[PDB]
């Protein structure tokens, strides 16, 4: 089989920069036609993949003007000459010349976008799981920029540990932020053993972290 | 107009087999040559084969022939790849993908099929609401959601609205819990105004157990 090999495997620029990620065959994709069958396709998480490039420099049809391909032989670019907040995913390169067909490893592109300070939310157990006998916490890090934000857990101040859970968006298409949801779970009775739940925020962006909180049964 | 219908997930014990349906429509069946593809961790995207839908033979790619068997049904519109003798390796989201400018390019794919290979039963999530509160405001906006627990195997959709609300909607990729389950959070920044006049409902979708829910998130007085 012929291996395509992307570089870089991430590729990060910031707003108003072009981008470009290379991809190498292993061995020679001319079809027996003469014509060479190299693709470009961008995959956002949990969504299928999209054309963009056809047979190495032809653009498809929608795909904005922005993006062009080109390459000779065995090597070949994809090229974006101003990344949108809109373009970030992963970018696979693919050969259909020779049988079985393969793509690349894949790009993961990010914009690097100014620094943005997380909104911090803090949704406490609602009525209706409480009643079940387990008593989930949610503080949610809204709109950040980069995405290393760290979520300290805190029971009447006394820092917690395993018990809880989180995750990180993929980085957003409209302003090249990154959310973070963290989940404390606790049964009732050790929900209802202390009094302030909070959620500490230490992030880049922010000078001091940001702490939100509540008071159990207020 | 195209559109390629597939099954969503699959869950099945290891040593069984799965048939993958895609559904064509929008366009004449026969016109193009339906393609399989794999995208699973570590191996990444994957061509597996491509079958004719004229005499309704498949080229394969080598590594997937015999494990998968590619046939295309003209009564139903449908194409269908049944992989055999399951194994934890084969969990994967499988792609059917058309070309409708001869060889040249995949314009047209399918949502992808979650299979999942696993001895556990299917297992329905739990949908809690995240009320907006005095504890989820941020100058003038209000954060709300859903909380989407204790689920197996994956995946979960979640849409706000039957998707008529999109802009600050944000979908967790899920977390793995130490039983074993699955559980992910969905939320959405709306403004702190308009709490007594909107309702905001999270539309949950449990592919594999295709549990459909539809939960009002109501405002919290605190
Ligand atoms: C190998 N193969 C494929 C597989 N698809 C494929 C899609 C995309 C890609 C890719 N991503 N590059 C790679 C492969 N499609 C083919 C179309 C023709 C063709 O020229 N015709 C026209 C003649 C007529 O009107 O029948 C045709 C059209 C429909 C049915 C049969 N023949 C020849 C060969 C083909």
């Amino acid at each position: 089989d012929i291996v395509m090999t992307q570089t870089p495997l991430s590729l990060s620029v910031t707003p108003g920069q072009p981008a470009s990620i290379s991809c190498r065959s292993s061995q020679s994709i001319v079809h027996s036609d003469g014509n060479i069958y190299l693709e470009w396709y961008l995959q956002k998480p949990g969504q299928s993949p999209k054309l963009l490039i056809y047979k190495v420099s032809y653009r498809f049809s929608g795909v904005p003007d922005r993006f062009s391909g080109s390459g000779s032989g065995t090597d070949f670019t994809l090229k974006i000459s101003r990344v949108e907040a809109e373009d970030v995913g992963v970018y696979y390169c693919f050969q259909a010349s020779h049988v079985p067909y393969t793509f690349g490893q894949g790009t993961k592109l990010e914009i690097k976008r100014t620094v943005a300070a997380p909104s911090v939310f803090i949704f406490p157990p609602s009525d209706e799981q409480l009643k079940s006998g387990t008593a989930s916490v949610v503080c949610l890090l809204n709109n950040f920029y980069p995405r290393e934000a760290k979520v300290q857990w805190k029971v009447d101040n006394a820092l917690q540990s395993g018990n809880s859970q989180e995750s990180v968006t993929e980085q957003d298409s409209k302003d090249s932020t990154y959310s973070l949801s963290s989940t404390l779970t606790l049964s009732k009775a050790d929900y209802e053993k202390h009094k302030v739940y909070a959620c500490e925020v230490t992030h880049q962006g922010l000078s001091s972290p940001v702490t939100k909180s509540f008071n159990r049964g207020e | 107009q195209v559109q390629l219908v597939q099954s969503g997930a699959e869950v099945k014990k290891p040593g069984a087999s799965v048939k993958v349906s895609c559904k064509a429509s929008g366009y004449t069946f026969t016109d193009y040559y339906m393609h399989w593809v794999r995208q699973a961790p570590g191996q990444g995207l994957e061509w597996m084969g491509e079958t004719n839908p004229r005499n309704g033979g498949t080229t394969y790619n080598e590594k997937f022939k015999g494990k998968a068997t590619m046939t295309r049904d003209t009564s139903t519109s449908t194409a269908y790849m049944e992989l055999s003798s399951l194994r934890s390796e084969d969990t994967a989201v499988y792609y059917c993908t058309i070309g409708t400018s001869g060889y040249d390019y995949f314009d047209y794919w399918g949502q992808g099929t979650l299979v999942t290979v696993s001895s556990a039963s299917t297992k329905g999530p739990s949908v809690f609401p995240l009320a907006p509160s005095s504890k989820s405001t941020s100058g003038g906006t209000a954060a709300l959601g859903c909380l989407v627990k204790d689920y197996f195997p994956e995946p979960v959709t979640v849409s706000w609205n039957s998707g008529a609300l999109t802009s600050g909607v944000h979908t967790f990729p899920a977390v793995l819990q130490s039983s074993g389950l699955y559980s992910l959070s969905s939320v959405v920044t709306v403004p702190s105004s308009s709490l007594g006049t909107q309702t905001y409902i999270c539309n949950v979708n449990h592919k594999p157990s295709n549990t459909k829910v539809d939960k009002k998130v109501e405002p919290k007085s605190c």
